[PDB]
């Protein structure tokens, strides 16, 4: 019942600010250090700094100590990393990690994507790829996330359902500099005729859902 | 401070027995934890105080020191354990973190499945049709997917993704989208995705007539 | 001993 719940994806435009947060869940916040983790794409992880909610005392790495600035509600049982002046090199999902006092406690939070850029988010477009194929009673089926921005989005099956087989790749950079990636799934197609197949999208940036079904023929 | 992990790439079978190692540049004692990274971002500690294992973390999972060089060690490989792996210090300001190892899994070659899909009308209405064929798992990564459109070989109008190795048989799977604008996509017949794979004695081709 | 961890609370 225990657990650390981070705030959605987000763009910001450069030489703002955010406030990323970071709600304890199943226990009292103060009780524990709670640290922050950088990650800039295709990179390795980064200590920002970390917190003593009980006072708010906080302590940082070099680097970071002229634009972060942590702190805490006790009250709301959370913890906030303030950036200031963004940019470029702010881009990277940010990582909230307990640091209990019994050392075996310890866990980390989902993580935050922040892309800092000058344009604005674009929800995506979901078309369905209808199954209709052949394998030894095996069928293949999918969704189309097109045109969107920034990253990510999270596509699930039946509601999280369905897992077996479910291929999410990786999403591809276009010619109108806007993201595009599919999901796929394999079935038995025998249950094709009977089971609903529904790709569920979800694009925090934009606050966009989508459930789009995809049918046999 | 800095902590020199090594290696950076690590390429090892199943079964297998690897160890990692961070060496300390100005000594840490025993506040070294050990993270693993999932192919989906998710971070879990395996690793504290140098040796002791965390709650739940399998027993193929070890720790120790020896010098100013630490290293996690994994007994025997499973397909789970494809993941990228971090040392991290806990002992002097700012905390620091290795550079990580990228730990691949060695697997015996495997054919892919090849499958075509053509644009949903949904799209077409848009006025672009997208045209994606999916070569599901297989193995090593390398693959030559080819559009022909009416026999007439493409270029420059299709771009390629691909997932990372897959936590239970260590495959990988890669979509071929061939974008075009309705007006093209109507205009000729014949749509066909070529496969080439080290696991395929004869390349593959599937296919769908508009 | 760490730095990671809360030693009071």
């Amino acid at each position: 019942v225990q657990l650390l719940e981070q705030s959605g994806a987000e763009l910001v435009k450069p030489g703002a600010s955010v406030k990323l947060s970071c709600t304890a869940s199943g226990f009292n916040i103060e009780d524990s250090y709670i640290h922050w983790v950088k990650q800039r794409p295709e990179q390795g992880l980064e200590w920002i700094g970390r917190i003593d909610p009980e006072d708010g005392e906080t302590k940082y790495a070099p680097k970071f100590q002229g634009k972060a600035t942590i702190t805490a509600d006790t009250s709301s049982n959370t913890a906030y990393l303030h950036l200031r002046r963004l940019t470029s090199e702010d881009t990277a999902i940010y990582y909230c990690g307990r640091g209990a006092y019994y050392i075996k406690e310890d866990f980390w939070g989902q993580g935050t994507t922040l892309t800092v850029s000058s344009a604005s988010t674009k929800g995506p477009s979901v078309f369905p790829l209808a199954p209709s194929s052949k394998a030894g009673g095996t069928a293949a089926l999918g969704c189309l996330v097109k045109d969107y921005f920034p990253e990510p989005v999270t596509v699930s099956w039946n509601s999280g359902a369905l897992t077996s087989g479910v291929h999410t790749f990786p999403a591809v950079l276009q010619s109108s500099g806007l993201y595009s990636l599919s999901s796929v799934v394999t079935v038995p197609s025998s249950s094709l005729g009977t089971q609903t197949y529904i790709c569920n999208v979800n694009h925090k940036p934009s606050n966009t859902k989508v459930d789009k079904k995809v049918e046999p023929a | 401070l800095v902590m020199t992990q090594t290696p950076s790439s690590l390429s090892a079978s199943l079964g297998e027995r690897v160890s990692l190692t961070c060496r300390a540049s100005q000594d840490i004692g025993n506040n070294l934890n050990w993270i693993q990274q999932k192919p989906d971002g998710t971070i879990k500690r395996l690793i504290y105080a140098t040796s002791s294992l965390d709650s739940g973390v399998p027993k193929r999972f070890s720790g120790s020191r020896s010098g100013s060089d630490y290293s996690l060690t994994i007994s025997s490989l499973e397909s789970e354990d494809f993941a990228d792996y971090y040392c991290l210090q806990h002992d002097t300001f700012p905390l620091t973190f290795g550079g990580g190892t990228k730990l691949e899994i060695k697997r015996t070659v495997a054919a892919p499945s090849v499958f075509i899909f053509p644009p949903s009308d949904e799209q077409l209405k848009s006025g672009t049709a997208s045209v994606v064929c999916l070569l599901n798992n297989f193995y090593p990564r390398e693959a030559k997917v080819q559009w022909k459109v009416d026999n007439a070989l493409q270029s420059g109008n299709s771009q390629e993704s691909v997932t990372e190795q897959d936590s239970k048989d260590s495959t990988y799977s890669l979509s071929s989208t061939l974008t075009l604008s309705k007006a093209d996509y109507e205009k000729h017949k014949v749509y066909a995705c070529e496969v080439t794979h080290q696991g395929l004695s004869s390349p593959v081709t599937k296919s769908f007539n508009r | 001993h760490g730095q990671w961890n809360k030693p009071s609370k």
